[PDB]
């Protein structure tokens, strides 16, 4: 029941406080009890999300508070209700258990009211589960919060209600692997949780009194405080999460700055003004291009990379171990019998590597030198070793070294000898060195990007912007995402935050849409006919009509039946912009694309990168001592698994020799998996 | 565990050939280290092994004229890779390095449907086979160019699949035009007349004192193929235009987009005349109509002129895709006018119901499960408009041509998406007598959200629940299958099994032929017991049942010629401990008849459990 | 670990030799070595 | 070093007949390779010098839809008989020109029976219009012309007689034209282009000649970027 | 795909042999030089590295040219044990 | 009257600041405007050079993930910055330049606080590079370099001192590149393309100088067409 901390991000170490588990000492998998237990039930409502959960095998067993639950004195959840008499709502507000729930018929959160009184006809209500159209003099509890039926995870993703439950939950999911940009940027559409997230989860500084700043550095800030109080707090700088990525505030105040209790100081690792910064909002055109978005795939404008937008600051720890032994005690050197100096470089400093070098693969982080071979020369290099001068030395090449695939930069090293300053030593182990490896990591053919309403995709391409698809004025698009990734999907949330982007970007707006409540249909395109303006209605002011490609497309608009036929070449364009779809311009030829593309903002985030899912290759190293089957090393990574499952594979294929070799050759054969090198060499 | 092996992530790539793969460079020097190291002695790169290995084991030290003889090793091998789950014959497949930069593996998108792998992120391992009979088998049967075809049906497993389908329909697909309904009057130029001032629109249904024409077809007659495409070129009409061409002294009535096709065949197979006698030049190109194409193009030109015709068809439907340009808007979310209608009188028979049951005659359960059917009926009614809708008003609309093109999405998939997601089932089982009214394009109740989440439950506590293990089918079809290889050519008996051409379902013993898709699948690639002679044609005892024929005798148990078939089986085989090569029938990755020595037992389990995981979990009705 | 019984491994196929036209002559490399006197 | 400046890149052409050519050009920097294959192909599409058929006067119809008494060919198929058919000149004057062809009988018809009027060389030698049989006549006076692209006939006005009709203008004598763009390598740049492009032509012009123009009519538009006149830009208006 | 591949296997009775052949076949190949080549000097396979055609390396991919010309003859019986473990060394150097 | 060639056009500018510049090009034949217009934006966005800065040394920090005392700004943030600083060099054959800045004390260090350089204009001097605090002090060097496309630090060393930063160097000083193509009529003729490249940059180039180089280079590119060779 007791794990390693999630913090991947502010939310992520959020998410994990408010986990609940049916196993650990309660019956467990092995028992399932599937289909019960794991199916989300009537008694859930405000008590669990219903839509957020582990994939696969631990499925409904692990779960996830619903935001306004609450755990009485005894251990029962709670979801609050406001009490209404006679159709008259008050804000009296009561949290019942489940079991009191079921003696009442709650009505739903979205009845419409005249003041504190109820303007409906037939009221929408529960009834202990059962929804019925009711009429006010029955009611007599209501729904708080269209909120309080879903965890915080889920309550992040705009238009909630347009998002099939299954791609949403994904959603709520990878909210966990949002990694803190360099330029974490909140999203141009919000829920109103963002705010209250990065407060409640101590992702900022906040200031808990009134007063003038005093201090403002990089490291840290003093204010003092209208009763007197000069206190200092530091500005916990470039720490390192569980996960690697990077915790750590930035100040958002100036040098004697007046201030008020609660205000920001310091921004969080993943906030933007104390609101939760987990991704960024880029311009996107939805649309096929050439097949490098061919299955979820995604293309990236390389203009991405130089804004340092989807950059990501990640810290690394290594160690190394000074053991006794029974050949005798082992060293940190830096002295390394080898046959370079100039590969030496960077490392003088008497063993450890100086605090701001260059790493790559292979290079030398901490050197190290210990006995082995049971203190004689090989018959061979005994008569090797004397011809150079036989020193042999009795020492060997055991340095930590940089492990393939990818280090970075150095920037802080810890040498512990002896634990006599108050560090618990290791039984048999003299001292440890650490040593701790920074790398920006832009992004890249392979990262992984996502967005709240569930889609995930990778980097499939990284074009230049010379080939974009872009607007009349200019502006070419971001990223560029396969429409066949939806229909199936049923997620169009992703389609309502487009949409709402395309206007905010030129209304230069943000919204706040609440999660069923929020923006309609109507106003949308009403402010898409704001924005309309902004975009178009000083596209002529500047001397430009409209194009000879404008002319070819809304022919074929006005067929596809998206526009009137009759009305103004110009106001055709309006109706279409509306729609969200505008016309934009194969970078490449510089032609139209045939009917119209809906471009707009949307908000997304680059998904963490795991170690599992790390790229590996074995050409061959380190055998298992018992089974003599290959194993990892911490240079060498092992072998891949070759079940029963993939055996069948070629035997089905008449694979012979093939499938022998990788169930000889290649794994157990001692014998010949040397006679093989050795031919191969 | 395997010692010349590797993995990654995989990013799409569509340039890429169908038997190639994009590679890191990165991941290939670790594993063809050894064979490298001597080209590196075999070139200056190095004295000798030791110096060779010790110029690579600290990365900056490589020097770069190093994978100048990477690439040089490579040339010829092969790798493979396999995906998890490897649950048939096709989760391993052999494919050319392309050495690639940057820590991904780029993968050609055709054996995407096979290894049935998407890119938000599965990963791919990569094993190297070592010995030069390992490569031996690994070109000549594993590479992906030569396993088109698929092992459980018959049917080509390399198929256009998405963006490569939305692509080629756009293009071939001919357009319907309103404005100017059915007219009746003289020719001359008194036709175009009306187009001139534009009464008649120029793709419109229309028929004058003659025939049935465009205007369409009068107004644009062009000579040759090219003469066509140089007039959609300078934008005078497209490829979806209606129009009349000539060609090989035909005169025809398609439109360019057609032809265009007709021609991206014709050329990367060739032969135009193999070529244009297989193209269904009638309807537009989908996701059956292509399956077919393949198909014949692998049995009337070999499997080596077949590979470049995937990669052509392939190279088309994206391109064309992007410039086609479709998308999807909210307001390509078509919702028809009737649901409305429809929910009234849904509405008002609840109503009745409601009334029947306050009343007296009918019992709890007689009223529940009337409810039901209603809806059953409705949420059908709302599915049919929401289509015709789509035909007769937007018939260019995005969701409606992926649904149609079988380039994505189903009907009950669009339904909840304009028309109405509908009865909802409780987490006990038994459905809510109230469905979810809304769709997604209106957006759900707070409390239409919550029903809809206990069987999205249970559509999850269903495929994790084989996702843990449902390799367990084809370990257990394995275990009793195995032994059995193809040993004998012909096992030498007399006897046999008849395959029925008639159902006896329309019950009881009604009698009416089964599905073609039925016989196809006892039939396909049999071997004659029996000489079958049936519509003025011999099909002589011990012949090999060419698909043509499958569809022969059909065409005799329609004709009311035929209504067994005196097949031969492995249900009859006579081969100490395995099945003659007669006895089985075609290999069905090709069409030619099995070669001996096939791991046919084998084949025969995975074929049967690599679609379990997608037969619904448990009674649900 | 043996070979598998089947595909190339299948004692039908496996035992297929080859040979050259020129080395078809060690046909004849054996045929006039015989008969003394 | 890291490195310098671009290597001169390799214009590859093997040559095939009159009608069809291939232009392989490597290597080119990243882009590049599309940069110069629209406006190239474009230009290969709309301007080269062409020469076509825009009114053709009629012996035996006053309405374009009869088969004309004694051929079995229609008057559509017939017109169409002419947009195959290629016309090349050796006179800088010409910008119109009118010729004539006489048969009737049981003969063959071909191209040669139009008189070579001027300095009009006409390329095709045995092409086919149509076929006679009794004593059905006809003789024609079809206009040609001087020009460039393709032009609908209801988009052209000012006809030849009131015996003839306005027709469709197949200028360009380019008919089709292709260019697949392709990564190439250069030792240690896989990021570069190589631009193979393919032309068809009518056998007027050659392809290479086609091809060489164009690059031209690009080289000789690009100098229309000289004399520059100034004016103010626009209004703040907030 | 890989060359004539339709054509080669129609050489065999069955998939298996020409897989079993072209392997052998390759093993011999590569085994003295490429000494053995049934196959002209201008039919040899190449690169195109440094700039310059060399020929290529991949055993596997000669046999299959070689077989393809029809040069080379297979069957289940054609000569004793190691008794072709000397003809092949002497006419074509076995160092 | 050779009916069937055409007549030299107009072409005409419309400059504003360093960073502005509209080019039409009244009458183009039907096509002509994406014909031309385009491939020049290609070229004009990717391949027309300029100057950026490579490498950053600071008194006493020795790599990016670094806080200087008495400095809000972090390493990675002042960077940031002076990824924006945009430079002249007015001499075509000038390489490289280090520009440098000491400052102590109360003050917001601005892109003017750099030491002059002789034929080197400061294009932006009051972009914001840090703000320092009581007892703050940050001296530092910053290496710049006439350069093309985007050079990013992983594919240069650089390293002018051993505790240099190489930075993220985006060259092109074309910061955005549209071409309206609408229509004009010649009384006659009535479908004529209206060019009209309009180039905004970054004050390093003049769209005019960006527009002639681009031109030029499509010429210069024009060149390899002659002088055949088969295959
Ligand atoms: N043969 C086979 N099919 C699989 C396998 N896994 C999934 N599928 C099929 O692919 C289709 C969609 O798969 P998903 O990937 O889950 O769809 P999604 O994109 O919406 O998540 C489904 O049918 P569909 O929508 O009818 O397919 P399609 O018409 O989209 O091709 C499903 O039956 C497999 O291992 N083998
Ligand atoms: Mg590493
Ligand atoms: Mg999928
Ligand atoms: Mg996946
Ligand atoms: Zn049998």
């Amino acid at each position: 029941l007791s794990q390693f901390k999630d913090e991947t991000n502010p939310l992520s170490s959020l998410r994990h406080k408010r986990r609940i588990s049916a196993l650990g000492p309660g019956g467990l998998t092995r028992e399932r009890a599937g289909f019960d237990v794991r199916d989300v039930h009537r008694t859930h409502y405000g008590r669990i999300c219903p839509v957020e959960t582990p994939e696969g095998a631990n499925i409904g067993l692990i779960t996830s508070l619903a935001a306004y639950a609450r755990v009485d004195e005894l251990g029962f959840i709670r979801t609050p209700y406001r009490r209404v008499v006679g159709g008259v709502v008050t804000d009296e507000v009561v949290y019942m258990t489940a079991t009191e729930e079921d003696r009442y018929t709650i009505a739903q959160a979205n009845t419409p009211l005249e003041g504190n009184r109820i303007a409906a006809e037939r009221v929408v209500a529960r009834r202990k589960g059962e929804p019925v159209i009711v009429s006010p003099e029955e009611v007599e509890f209501m729904d708080v919060s269209p909120k309080q039926v879903f965890s915080v995870n889920t309550n992040l993703i705009p238009f909630l209600e347009h998002d099939d439950a299954n791609r949403a939950l994904m959603g709520s999911n990878m909210q966990t692997q949002a990694v803190p940009l360099i330029r974490a940027q909140a999203p141009v559409v919000m829920t109103g949780l963002e705010e209250r997230v990065v407060r409640d989860s101590l992702a900022a500084l906040y200031a808990e009194e009134d007063g003038e700043v005093a201090k403002v550095d990089g490291n840290r800030i003093v204010v003092r405080y209208e009763d007197g109080r000069l206190v200092e707090y530091p500005l916990r700088r470039f720490y390192r999460s569980n996960q690697g990525t990077a915790l750590d505030q930035r100040p958002r105040v100036v040098v004697g700055q007046r201030v008020r209790k609660g205000d920001l100081l310091a921004d969080g690792p993943a906030s933007e003004n104390g609101f939760l910064a987990l991704g960024q909002n880029v311009l996107v055109a939805i649309m096929p291009f050439d097949g490098y978005n061919f299955e979820d795939a995604i293309v990236i404008s390389e203009e991405l990379l130089k804004r340092d937008f989807y950059t990501s600051i990640h810290i690394e720890r290594y160690e190394i171990e000074a053991r006794d032994t029974k050949l005798g005690p082992e060293r940190i050197t830096r002295d390394i019998p080898h046959l370079s100096e100039a590969a030496l470089r960077d490392l003088d400093e008497e063993g450890v590597v100086r605090i701001g070098a260059e790493v790559k693969p292979g290079d030398i982080l901490v050197g190290r030198t210990s006995f082995k071979g049971e203190s004689e020369p090989t018959p061979e290099e005994r008569l090797l070793r004397s011809i150079f001068g036989e020193k042999a030395r009795d020492v060997k090449d055991t340095s930590l070294r940089v492990p393939p695939g990818e280090g970075g930069i150095v920037v802080r090293t810890v040498r512990l000898r002896r634990g006599d300053p108050g560090v618990e030593l290791k039984p048999g182990v003299r001292e440890v060195v650490r040593v701790y490896v920074a790398q920006k990591r832009k992004l890249q053919v392979g990262d992984k990007l996502a967005n709240r309403h569930g889609n995930k995709g990778v980097v499939a391409k990284i074009l230049p912007v010379e080939d974009m698809p872009h607007l009349p004025d200019g502006t070419p698009v971001d990223v560029i995402l396969n429409p066949l990734g939806v229909p199936s999907r049923m997620n169009l949330g992703q389609i309502l935050e487009t949409h709402l982007g395309l206007a905010g970007y030129f209304l230069g707006q943000r919204y706040i849409s609440p999660i069923f409540d929020g923006a309609k249909e109507p106003e949308i395109k009403e402010l898409l006919a704001q924005a309309f303006e902004v975009y178009f209605g000083k596209r002529k002011g500047e001397g430009f009509g409209v194009d000879k490609r404008e002319v070819e497309v809304l022919r074929r608009a006005e067929k596809l039946g998206l526009v009137t036929p009759g009305k103004t070449p110009e106001e055709q364009l309006k109706e279409l912009f509306l729609q969200g779809k505008v016309v934009l311009y194969d970078g490449r030829t510089g032609e139209p694309i045939e009917g119209p593309i809906v471009v707009g903002q949307m908000f997304i985030m680059k998904l963490y990168h795991m170690v599992e899912d790390k790229m590996h290759a074995r050409s061959t190293g380190p055998y298992s001592l018992i089974t003599q089957q290959p194993l990892g090393g911490k240079a060498q990574f092992g072998g891949q698994r070759f079940g029963e499952m993939e055996v069948w594979a070629l035997e089905a294929y008449g694979a012979a020799h093939t499938l022998q070799e990788m169930l000889t050759l290649k794994s157990d054969d001692i014998e010949g998996r040397n006679a093989a090198y050795e031919a191969i060499i | 565990r395997v010692d010349y092996s590797g993995r990654s992530v995989i990013v799409v790539g569509p340039q890429l050939k169908l038997h190639q793969c994009g590679l890191p460079k990165r991941m290939a020097l670790e594993l063809f280290k050894p064979f490298l190291l001597k080209k590196m002695e075999e070139k200056g790169i190095a004295p000798n092994v030791k110096a060779a290995r010790r110029m690579l084991e600290r990365q900056r030290d490589i020097k770069d004229e190093v994978w100048d003889a990477l690439e040089e090793v490579i040339h010829g091998k092969v790798v493979l890779l396999n995906r998890a789950p490897t649950l048939h014959r096709l989760g391993i497949q052999a494919f050319q390095p392309v050495l690639v930069e940057g820590q991904s593996i780029q993968l050609h998108p055709l054996v995407c449907e096979a290894f049935n792998a998407d890119f938000d992120g599965d990963q791919m391992a990569v094993h190297v086979p070592l010995s030069s009979f390992a490569q031996a088998e690994a070109r000549i049967q594993m590479l992906s160019a030569h396993n088109l075809l698929s092992p459980a049906s018959g049917e080509p497993l390399a198929k256009p699949s998405r963006d490569i389908i939305l692509g080629l329909y756009y293009i071939t697909q001919v357009r319907k035009e309103k404005k100017g309904a059915g007219l009746e009057f003289a020719t001359p130029e008194e036709a175009l007349a009306a187009h001139e001032r534009g009464e008649v629109a120029l793709n419109a249904p229309i028929k004058v004192a003659g025939r049935e024409t465009s205007v369409g077809r009068l107004k644009y007659v062009f000579a040759n193929p090219d003469e066509a495409l140089l007039a959609v070129a300078h934008g005078i009409v497209d490829l979806q235009d209606v129009v009349t061409v000539r060609y090989m002294g035909k005169r025809l009535e398609t439109s360019p987009g057609r032809i265009l096709f007709a021609r991206i065949v014709a050329e990367a197979v060739e032969d135009e005349k193999v070529a244009w006698e297989l193209i269904q030049l009638d309807v537009p190109q989908e996701k059956n109509s292509l399956k077919d194409l393949v198909y014949q193009a692998f049995l009337r030109l070999g499997m080596e002129k077949t590979a470049r015709l995937l990669d052509a068809l392939k190279y088309y439907g994206f391109t064309f895709s992007t410039t086609s340009g479709i998308t999807i808007g909210i307001d390509d979310a078509v919702i028809p006018e009737e649901k409305k209608q429809y929910l009234e009188e849904a509405d008002r028979k609840l109503l009745q119901i409601e009334q029947a049951y306050e009343m007296g005659f009918l019992t709890d359960r007689e009223r529940y499960d009337q409810i039901l059917q209603l809806w059953t009926e409705t949420t059908e009614k709302v599915t049919q408009a929401v289509f015709k809708n789509f035909e007769e008003n937007y018939p260019f609309n995005p969701l409606y041509v992926m649904a149609q093109s079988g380039a994505r999405g189903n009907p009950q998939q669009i339904r909840q998406l304009c028309g109405l997601r509908g009865l909802m089932q409780k987490p006990s089982g038994e459905t809510f007598e109230v469905p979810v009214r809304s769709s997604f394009r209106e957006g759900l109740t707070v409390l239409e959200y919550f029903i809809s989440s206990h069987g999205a439950r249970k559509g999850g506590a269903d495929t994790a629940l084989r996702t843990a293990d449902s390799g367990y089918l084809t370990r257990k079809l394995v275990d009793v299958t195995h032994e059995i290889v193809v040993r004998e050519a012909d096992c030498g008996t007399t006897n046999y099994i008849s395959v029925p051409l008639f159902q006896p379902d329309e019950v009881t013993r009604s009698l009416r032929l089964r599905k073609r898709a039925d016989i196809e699948a006892g039939l396909y690639g049999r071997v004659l017991a029996r000489e079958v002679e049936v519509l003025g044609v011999r099909l002589e005892e011990g012949r090999y049942l060419s698909m043509d024929d499958v569809h022969l005798l059909i065409k005799a148990a329609e004709a009311g010629e035929i209504q067994e078939v005196p097949v031969r089986s492995p249900l009859t085989c006579q081969t100490r401990y395995g099945v003659c090569q007669k006895c089985y029938g075609y290999d069905l990755s090709m069409a030619r008849p099995v070669s001996i020595g096939e791991a046919v037992g084998i084949v025969a389990a995975q074929s049967i459990g690599e679609p379990g995981t997608q037969l619904t979990m448990r009674t649900f009705h | 670990g043996r070979l598998i019984p089947a595909g190339t491994g299948s004692d039908f196929v496996r035992f297929t030799q080859v040979v050259d036209q020129k080395t078809l002559k060690a046909i004849e490399e054996a045929r006039k070595e015989a008969v003394e006197a | 070093m890291l490195d310098s400046k671009l290597k001169a890149p390799v214009f590859t052409v093997r040559t095939q007949g009159r009608e069809y050519g291939e232009f392989v050009l490597e290597p080119l920097e990243r882009g590049f390779g599309v940069t110069l294959g629209n406006p190239l192909r474009r230009i290969l599409l709309s301007s080269i010098p062409g020469t076509a058929v825009t009114s053709v006067y009629i012996e035996d119809v006053l309405h374009e839809f009869s088969t004309i008494p004694g051929v079995k060919e229609d008057v559509v198929e017939i017109i169409l008989n002419l947009k195959e058919l290629v016309v090349r000149f050796l006179n800088p004057s010409l910008q119109t020109v009118t010729l004539l062809l006489k048969a009737e009988g049981p003969k063959e018809v071909k191209a040669r029976d139009f008189l070579p009027v001027a300095d009009v060389e006409i390329m095709n030698p045995d092409l086919h219009i149509a076929t006679l049989e009794e004593g059905g006549r006809l003789n024609m006076e079809v206009r040609v012309d001087r020009g460039v692209g393709y032009v609908p006939a209801e988009k052209h006005g000012i006809k030849d007689r009131i015996n003839a009709i306005p027709v469709d203008a197949v200028f360009s004598p380019v008919r089709r034209v292709a260019f697949q763009v392709e990564d190439t390598r250069l030792g240690q740049r896989t990021d570069l282009d190589k631009l193979t492009l393919r032309i068809w032509t009518d056998g007027s012009v050659t392809p290479l000649e086609a091809l060489n123009q164009a690059v031209e009519i690009l080289r000789e538009h690009l100098t229309y970027f000289s004399n520059p006149q100034a004016a103010a830009v626009a209004a703040p208006e907030e | 795909a890989e060359p004539g591949i339709d054509k080669l296997f129609g050489m065999v009775d069955s998939k298996y042999r020409l897989t079993v052949v072209v392997a052998k076949r390759a093993q011999q190949l590569l085994r003295h030089g490429f000494k053995n080549t049934v196959l002209e000097p201008e039919e040899r396979p190449k690169m195109q590295t440094l700039e310059g055609l060399f020929d290529d390396p991949n055993a596997e991919t000669w046999a299959m040219k070689e077989l393809l010309t029809g040069r080379l003859v297979f069957g289940e019986n054609l000569v004793p044990e190691d008794r072709l473990q000397k003809e092949m060394e002497r006419i074509y150097p076995g160092e």
